[PDB]
Formats: C-alpha cells, structure tokens, sequence
C-alpha cells in the first residue's frame, strides 16, 4: 500500500527530501507576493533525398529555426502614456535655435572675420 | 584571449564551490551582523533559528513575508546548496531572493531585517551572486551602518567601482561619490530597470523616492554646461518620469513632477515635449498634494518655452483635459495667493484657449487678466484674439466689458490692435 | 508701428530666471531624510525659483 | 588605349565609390566586397586588409555587386560579370539594352533586374555547377503589377520564389514557372530599401519618410511599424548574435539601432558618413558577429563593435554603446597632387581638394592615415598646390614642404 | 579523412 | 526708444546694472578685475560688452 | 568543470591531470607550458619557453 | 575611481547559415 501523509514527513526528514521546497519555488510567483497565397508548382514538385514540396517546406523551415533561434519579437502584433511616444518620435529634443528670437544664455555663436 | 583570462572567467563561475577549507573560511566568514572569527565558529542551524524568528516579526508588520518562510526559510532549506543545482533551478531560486530584497528594502532601518538577510548571505550567498540587486535595494541607505558592512563582505561590480575607496574604511560613502555613480550612463540603465520592477510591484516607498529623486536633479546639475550630455539624458530619465507618472501612488508621481521641473529649466525643449508631458501629469491626478505639485510644475514648464507659439492657445484635447482637473475657480485661487510663481505664459496660453473654445466663460477672463500682470507682447496676443472675437462671435457684455478692461489700462496699445487689425 | 517694433516689444517682455547650477542641489541631501515628498518638490521650487 | 610599357595596376586611396558593399564567408574568413569605380576590391573584415583586386577594369562602371563563397557577381551596363580571387571566369551579356539595376543569387538560380523593369533569370547548366551560366526565362513586371523595382532578394525556405520589391508594394514571382505568386497591398509611401530578416516570412521594408515594416509575406501583412520621422531610410541590417537589434542607416548619416524585444532605441551613431555624400549607403551586420561594418559614398568603411553588457544581470537592458573597431578611408574628392614617400616604395603622400593630407600604403596592409594638422606652439588648411619632401632627415625635424591656395607663405609636415 | 579540407581566399574553391 | 538698462563701471571692475523700468541693481557683475574703460550695449540690449584697457 | 581554453598560438598541446585531479598540466609543442588549478580558475605557473 | 571599460580585443568566430542551395 502507499505509505501515510505523517510517514512521507518522517521520510522527508530522515532522507532530508527537497522536492517540495523545490515546487514551491517553481510555484513562486512574484505577483502574487505582492496563407494569402498558395502556389500549385509547391505541391506536385518532389526532390531526392521521394518527399513531396509542401513537406519539404517544413524539413526546412525547421532546419531554417536551429540555425536561428525563433525571437519573441515576432509573436507579438488624455493618454497615459503620451510622454513616451514623443520620445520614441525624436532623438533630437533640444529646441532649434533659429526660431527662438532670444539668444540662448550661456551659449553665444561667434564667428572671426 | 590569455590563458590567465579565461582562467578569470573559471575563477568567477565557481566562487561559492568552497573546493578547499581556506575557500570555506572565506564564504562563511562574510557575515551581516557578527565579525569574522565569530562568523566561522557558526554553523547553518544557529544561523536558520534567529533568521525564522526574524522572519516571524517581519511578518507582523508586513504579512506577505510569510510567504518565503516556504521557500527561503523553510527547514529544508538548510539541506538546499546551490552548486548542486541546475540551471532551472537556479533561476527560480534567484526570482524568490530578488523577490526577497524588494520587500527587504524599506525595512532596513528595522533589525530584523538584517538577522532574516543574514540567512540569504550564509546560505546562498547572494552577495556572491545577487550583488547588483543587494547594492540597489540598499542605495538610499547609504549613510547607515548596514550599507558599510555590506561594502566589506560584497565584491563591487564593475558599474559601483566609485565605491571602492568607501570598501573597509572609518568614513561612510559621501552624497558627492552617490552623484557620481549616478552621473554614468550604464548605471542610470540599470536603476531604470530596478526602479521600473518596484513600480509593477507597487514596492516604492518615500525614502526610495527622496534619493532616488535627489540623485537624478543634482545629475542634471553637474551636466548643466555640458548640453550634448544632456540630450543623451532625454531618453533614459524622462522615460522614468513618464513611468512614475503612471503610478498611482502620488508620492510616486509627485517625484515625477520634481524630475520634469528642473529639466526643464536645464534644458530647453520642443513645445511638442512639453505638451505630452503635461498630458501625462493631467492623465492621473487624483490626489490633492498631487495636484497641487502638478500646477506648479505646468506653470514651470510654460515658463520655460521662448520659441513662436510661446504663448499660443492649447490645444483642444489638452485644453478639455486641463479644466476637468483643475476649475477656473481653482485657478482663480491659484491667481489669488501673493505667493504665486511665475505664469504668465501659461495663463496667456490659457486665457487664448478659453476664447477659442469656451464661451460662457468669457467672464472669468476679466478676472483672471486682474489678478495677474501679464506682459506687454502677451497682452497684445490676447486683445488680437478678442478682436476676432467680435467679428465673429456675437456682442456680449461681457466681451465689451473685456475690451472696456483694455480701454481703462494701457488704451493706446488697444488702438495699435485695432490698427493692424481692421 | 513695423515688425521690428513687434520683436523688441518680445524682446523686452522676457523676465530673468534663476538658472540651474552644478551646487544648486547638493544640500539637498543633507536634509533627504523624514521629509514629506511634497514638501521635497516645495523646496525644489523655491531653490529655483 | 593600350600601352606597350605600362598597364593598370589597381588603385590606391580608395575603399568604396558609394554603391553598397557585399559580404561573404569562406570558411572562418568574413570578406567585404567594394567598387571603386571600374573595379573591385576584396578585404579580409578581422583586418580590412586587401585580399584580392579584380585583373581588369570594366568597360562601364559597376552598378551591382553580390558575393557567394569564392564567386564575386559584378554587373555593368548590360553585362554581369563572374569572378573568382578578382580574375573573370563568365561573363552573362543580356540580350536588351537596358542595363543593369540589381541583382540576386539563390542556389542555382541567378536573377538580374534591368532600369526597364525586367528580370532576368539564369540557371545552372549542371546542378553541380558552380556558376549560374544558362538562360532559363525572362519576367517583366508592369506598371499595372507594381512600379519601379528596388531591390530583388529571397527569403530563406522559400522554394523558387523571388521577392521582388518595388516602390509601390512587393510582388512574389516563382521563378522556375514565372508566375505571380502573390501580390502585396499597396503602400503609402515610396519604399527605398529591403532586408530579409533572419525569422521565416517577415522582410524588413525601408520607406522614404522613415518607416521601417517588417511586412510577413506568408500572412501577407504587417507586423510592426517602426516611425523616423523627418528621415530616409538607406540601409537595414539585423543582428545575429543571439540579439534581437535592428540597425536602420539614414541618408542624413546617422545609424539608430532598435532592441525588437523591448521595442526601444539602443543607441544612435550620429554623423557616421556625410550626408553631401549620401549618408550610410550601406550597413551590415557580420554573420554571428556583434561587428557591423558601414559604408558611404564619402571615401570611408568602418566597422562598430557591441561589447558584452557591464552588468552581471539585466544585461539585455544594460547595452554597451557601440565602439569603433577600424576603418579604411581616403580622400573625399580627388587628390590634387602625389608624391611618393619613401625609397622603398612603401607609402605615397596624397592631398586633395578637401583641404586634407593623406599617408596611403602600397602593400596589401592597405594602411591610410591623415596627417594631423593639429599645430605647435611657439578648420583645415586651404588645399595643397606644390608640395616636395625629402627624407636625408627624416626624423630629425621637418621634411616636406606645401604651398597652399591663395596663401603667403608654404607650411612644413614632419613625416 | 588522411585530407585537410580548408576553405580559404586562396584555396577550398571546390 | 527709451532705454531699459543701466551699468555703472568703477576702478575695481565692478559693474552694477540697473533695471530702468535708491535703487538697487540686478546684478553686480564682478568678472574683470581691472578698472572698467569700455561699456556698451548691444543694439538690442540683449548683450552688455564690458572691457578694461 | 567542463572547461575549454582556446589557444591559438602553441599548439597542439599535451594534457596531463594530477594524481588527484586538482591540477593540470598543460604543454605547448611551439613550448607554452602552464600548470593551474583548473576548478579555483588559479595559475600555479606558466612558461613561455621558447622550445 | 572610474568604471574600467577596456576595449578587449574582439575577433571573428565562425557561425552557422543557412544554405540558399535547399531553396532550390
């Protein structure tokens, strides 16, 4: 027969078992503590290896992810979050001078002639 | 690559293996609470039996460290070594200490804390291997003496090699030394993401906020001449504004607002900028010290433009916003206070909008014209408007009474508009 | 009246504002500790102010 | 025009011309192929030292240029030319006048597109044949199929299917049946360039305002959009270190690179190559490498180099910048006089219109350096008109003497 | 095997 | 026009500047170290131009 | 423990582990000869014997 | 001190690519 819940407590003791310490780190969750197109020449068209075109498509679309790894980027398809977007628009945010009709402070462009 | 080189590599990958006794003396002499002949003389039993009770008292302050007595503080833990582990399981073992040291951050000051991280330093030697998450769930604590024990037992990363001199020495790191480690531009990378991570959890506390805060205004000081440093700062703090911004703790949006204010002043910026910053700040103001801090900031903000369209009318969507959160009579109290910043640019800007896109409220213009002086360009702007006002919009008393205004202050001024225009 | 008139009426309207220096927050820190947040951003405007 | 004493050797002081560069691998050795005018030049990418010139010059200038392995594909008016170590194996002469745009090869299939929107298709005459050499069919896009073509290219796991793309949309022909396989939705805006990306389906589009699609072609949608505003994409590469990096090369000099996972901006390279000269022209990643090498119409290659992250954990957020690895360059406007340096015959001094002084090596080392104008005590110099050099004391203190443009008085270099 | 097979510029063209 | 600034030089190099709009000035400007033989404004008055001979 | 040095240079090289296998010998033919303690990542010596 | 950033010398290492002969 299967031994007894207060049997596995003493054999988790005697062995020192941590299979369930290590469940519940498993378990651990952070939250919680706090085709448009198909081509007929693909189907009838065969090669040597005989294995028909569409399964050869496959042999190689799988061979195609061992060479590079499939990314997640691809899975994925007033505003709170409007301060972010015009960030993202622009890698320039110091305001253009010419159109500023006072010189800037501390900056004075000067030029020998 | 050296010989000696990759031998580094293999030195760093098995540091906690304790291969030999002198390597054993030197992982288990690290210690947060005892001195290091003491520390050798424990072992894990008397270690674990203060950790629990430890635990036990941090749990009556906060209940959701009772959730690690399962998985950190548990019994079984004791039997539980990590270079027996593989890479799974490492991982999840890393999630629970991270876990771990956000809940752990803000209870620093108290003393269990120390005696319940004392059983994560001796028995998976997280300041072996957790090192960057220790070092920044402990930043703002920096004066204390548990940061200074923390230095002596911790391997620094590369990113705090400006506290090495502050390693086992009689004076504590000095706010000067917490600029410069700030002032890198990989660090603010990496304090970015740990900060992002407490926002998700709802972790952040004032403490956090008040360093955290302080460390990003005196960044912008030091870079002040230098403008192209500046430019690169755009991306990585704003962003953290807008995240703080989306907070609802207003603590944490209140530090978003001092972030936002003395860059502004630093560096000029796009009108554009400047209108999706104040979109952000409008979208969650809930709180009232929130909205206080908020409208200061704005004016600040306004202040801060000196290009055309300076002055120019909000915008439709961002003018709705504004007024929802703050009522004229609201700002009308804002006016009011002898104390009152700077906006005349703002109140230029939203007076021109109240024209555009409110008319029964055309009264609350001569009242707020009254209670602050605009300038002389600023009131040129808003009389061209009212001119158009009375083309197009019918006669009113009100729109009289507000051309009588000008007629009463300044009336040659007003022939000047009426010159131009028509 | 002329435009150039226009431009140094704009010109004149400007006010001075206190600018931003590298040791205008240093002492900031000296007094980060059990400070209201609120409080904090008061005397951040009044610093640049 | 053949002399019975001399005859052309190769060129010195150039690296590109500014049409874009092709890479290849043979074996453990990356390799950049770039035109200089009526030739190519072959470097060795660990060194950017010069493995192979082509024997002769072409008749017309090259427009195209592809590298497979040990092949080197060139195509010049209407001819494409094949060859190997820089010496010419076949030469395929097309049978319209319209010359050569683009150009691709995939297996034993070697296509070519001329400016009167025809594609070429050749074929292997053996299957083990190491050069495309037959014609096998010609396929004419129309206007009312799509507009002018931008580039050809194909996508990995698609059997003989051809991804055209042209300004209006992309079009997929079959190339053994020649057969509109599907037809692409129209787009708003012009596309410039094209960039298969290392996943199955999805290619990476480059539109005139500083868009980036990374359009699938199986689903026959979009995916994602990635905005530049006020900006011309020139060039698309994407990493294959095991990153997901997108690296988008603008016609005003700047390479911006993207984190596809966190959908955000690494970091910008800003001012890299001229914008008079067209920018980054061309930018790629090295296969399996965080090197990418970068090119432009101003005289210069260059290669950036993604050092491992400085922090233990978190290090796909903590991303080292981009560092300068090396560089050949030249001058950006023809020298104006030459000398030869030394007795041996190992450098030349070279000086040009742009106002600068350059050092060029004659061994495969391909070394160039400019002399540095910065001055002793106690913008550049106007251009160089009479310059002599001796080298009696050499090391010792000056010997080479410049007069310049409408100046008074003639400055000494020290070599 | 008994044969270095090595893909070089200036040999492993076959 | 009427004008909006004031500056008053001295021997020791200090310059007072005054807004025209005992009065106090905005700024005592202390830079040069030496006595004060040019002062001028720009046409604008956007630029004050202080020299020591 | 399963470790992988790549050195180019003075190849091909020659293994020899301690009696214990604490140590590794490691010898060059061009003569690089290095003796460490592979698990620690420590170098007891290195000769760069030109031999 | 300053954080340590030393250019390391990098050099290439050979990777796998997918062959265009299979398309075919």
């Amino acid at each position: 027969p299967p031994p007894d819940e207060e049997e596995q407590l003493l054999a988790k003791f005697v062995f020192g078992d941590t299979t369930d310490l290590q469940e519940n780190l498993a378990k651990f969750n952070a939250d919680f503590i706090f085709a448009a197109w198909i081509d007929s020449d693909d189907e009838k068209i065969k090669v040597p290896i005989k294995i028909n075109g569409v399964h050869y498509i496959n042999r190689l679309r799988s061979q195609f992810e061992k060479i590079y790894p499939r990314p997640k980027w691809v899975d994925d398809e007033g505003d709170i979050n409007a301060l972010t977007k015009i960030l993202s628009t622009t890698y320039n945010y110091k305001d253009t001078l010419s159109n500023s009709k006072l010189l800037p402070p501390k900056k004075l462009d000067i030029v020998r002639l | 690559s050296s010989l000696s080189d990759q031998l580094a590599q293999v030195a760093s990958n098995n540091a906690t293996v304790a291969l030999d006794r002198k390597r054993r003396q030197k992982l288990h002499s690290a210690s947060l609470i005892y001195n290091s002949k003491t520390a050798a003389t424990q072992d894990y039993d008397f270690i674990f039996e203060n950790a629990s009770k430890a635990l036990e008292e941090l749990s009556q302050i906060e209940p959701k460290f009772a959730i690690f007595s399962r998985t950190l503080f548990s019994e079984s833990s004791i039997s539980l070594d990590r270079n027996v582990q593989t890479k799974e399981e490492i991982k999840d073992l890393d999630n629970a200490i991270n876990a771990y040291l956000l809940l752990a951050s803000s209870k620093w000051y108290l003393a269990p804390t120390l005696h319940a991280t004392e059983w994560l330093v001796r028995r998976f030697q997280i300041h072996v291997k957790n090192t960057e998450m220790l070092l920044l769930s402990t930043l703002n604590y920096y004066q204390t003496p548990v940061f200074k024990r923390i230095l002596s037992i911790i391997k620094l990363p590369p990113l705090f090699n400006c506290l090495s001199n502050f390693v086992r020495s009689e004076k504590p790191p000095t706010a000067l030394t917490m600029i410069k480690l700030f002032n890198d531009m990989d660090f603010l990378k990496l304090y970015t993401s740990y900060l992002d991570q407490c926002i998700k959890h709802n972790a952040t506390y004032t403490n956090q906020l008040l360093f955290t805060t302080c460390c990003f205004i005196n960044v912008v000081a030091f870079n002040s001449n230098n403008d192209e440093k500046l430019n690169q700062l755009v991306p990585i703090l704003l962003e953290i504004s807008a995240k703080l911004l989306a907070s609802k703790s207003k603590d944490c949006q209140i530090a978003a607002h001092t972030i936002l204010v003395v860059f502004a002043t630093a560096l000029p910026l796009k009108k554009t900028i400047i209108l999706a910053a104040m979109e952000t700040i409008l979208s969650n103001l809930d709180a009232k010290e929130a909205k206080h801090s908020a409208l200061l900031t704005i004016c600040k903000l306004f202040q801060t433009l000196k290009g055309q369209g300076n002055v120019d009318q909000l915008p439709s969507k961002i003018f709705k916003l504004f007024d929802s959160k703050f009522d004229t009579v609201s700002i009308l109290t804002f006016l009011d206070k002898e104390d009152k910043p700077v906006c005349d640019k703002f109140i230029t800007s939203y007076t021109r909008s109240i024209a555009r896109y409110d008319r029964s409220k055309l009264n609350i213009i001569l009242s707020l014209l009254k209670k602050i002086r605009l300038e002389r360009y600023e009131v040129r702007l808003i009389i061209t408007d009212l001119i158009y006002l009375s083309e197009i919009l019918e006669d009113k008393s009100q729109l009289v009474e507000l051309f009588e205004y000008f007629i009463s202050i300044n009336e040659d001024l007003v022939l000047k508009c009426l010159k131009s225009l028509g | 009246e002329d435009e150039e008139d226009i431009a140094l009426e704009f010109i004149n309207g400007e006010k001075k504002d206190k600018l931003v220096n590298m040791n205008s927050f240093t002492s900031m820190f000296d007094n980060i500790q059990n400070v209201q947040m609120d409080t904090f951003f008061d005397r951040v405007m009044k610093v640049l102010t | 025009k053949n002399s019975k004493i001399f005859s052309p050797f190769r060129i010195i002081g150039n690296v590109s011309n500014g049409v874009p560069f092709a890479t290849g691998t043979l074996g453990s050795t990356f390799y950049i192929v770039t035109c200089v005018g009526k030739t190519f030049q072959i470097y060795d990418a660990n060194t950017l030292h010069l493995l192979f010139v082509s024997e002769k010059e072409t008749p017309s200038s090259i427009v195209a240029l592809s590298a497979h392995f040990h092949y080197v594909y060139a195509a010049y008016e209407n001819k494409v030319g094949i060859y190997k170590r820089g010496i010419e194996e076949h030469l395929l002469e097309l049978e319209t006048d319209a010359n050569v745009e683009h150009l691709c090869i995939f297996g034993d299939y070697l296509c070519a597109s001329t400016d009167d929107n025809s594609i070429f298709i050749y074929k292997k005459s053996d299957p083990q044949d190491k050069y495309p050499s037959e014609f096998y069919t010609k396929l004419t896009v129309t206007e009312i199929q799509g507009g002018e073509i931008v580039s050809l290219q194909h996508l990995a796991t698609y059997l003989n299917k051809l991804t055209v793309v042209t300004k209006s949309n992309v079009l997929l022909f079959n190339v053994r049946t020649g057969k509109l396989v599907f037809t692409s939705n129209e787009f708003p805006d012009q596309i410039t360039t094209a960039e298969p990306a290392p996943v199955l389906d999805i290619i990476a589009l480059g539109t005139v305002t500083g868009e980036v699609i990374m359009f699938n072609m199986r689903k026959g949608k979009r995916i994602r959009t990635i905005k530049i505003p006020q900006s011309r994409i020139s060039s698309l590469s994407f990493r294959t270190d095991g990153s997901s990096h997108l690296s988008v090369g603008t016609s005003s000099g700047d390479l911006i690179f993207y984190d596809l996972d966190r959908r955000s901006r690494i970091h910008v390279l800003k001012n890299i190559h001229r914008e008079s000269y067209g920018g980054v022209t061309q930018a790629t990643f090295l296969n399996g490498q965080p090197i990418i090498v970068t090119s432009g119409g101003d005289n210069s290659l260059k290669e950036y180099v993604f050092d491992p992250s400085l922090s233990q954990g978190s290090g796909d957020v903590v991303v080292q910048p981009p560092r300068y690895l090396r560089s050949r360059g030249g001058h950006s406007q023809p020298p104006s006089y030459i000398a030869f340096a030394d007795s041996q015959s190992h450098f030349m001094l070279s000086a040009s219109k742009d106002r600068s002084l350059w050092s060029f090596s004659l061994r495969k080392d391909a070394q160039s350096q400019e002399m540095s104008q910065r001055l002793h005590k106690k913008s550049k110099f106007p251009e160089i008109v009479a310059l002599a050099i001796e080298n009696a004391r050499i090391g010792e203190w000056e010997n080479i003497i410049t007069a310049h443009k409408d100046e008074k008085f003639a400055r000494t270099w020290d070599m | 095997s008994t044969r270095l097979k090595i893909v070089d510029p200036y040999g492993g063209s076959d | 026009k009427q004008n909006r600034w004031l500056a008053v030089g001295s021997e020791s190099g200090f310059v007072n500047l005054y807004d025209r709009n005992t009065p106090t000035p905005v700024a005592a400007l202390d830079q040069l170290t030496t006595t004060i033989s040019n002062l001028q404004f720009s046409p604008d008055g956007q630029i004050l131009c202080m020299a020591s001979r | 423990k399963a470790l992988d040095l790549s050195l180019k240079e003075f190849g091909p090289y020659h293994i020899k582990y301690a009696k214990n296998g604490t140590h590794l010998l490691i010898t060059g033919r061009k003569g690089h000869v290095a003796s460490m303690d592979w698990r620690k990542g420590q170098l007891r010596a290195e000769l760069f014997l030109n031999e | 001190p300053k954080v340590v950033r030393e250019a390391k010398k990098v050099e290439m290492t050979e990777a796998r690519a997918y062959n265009a002969d299979a398309d075919t």
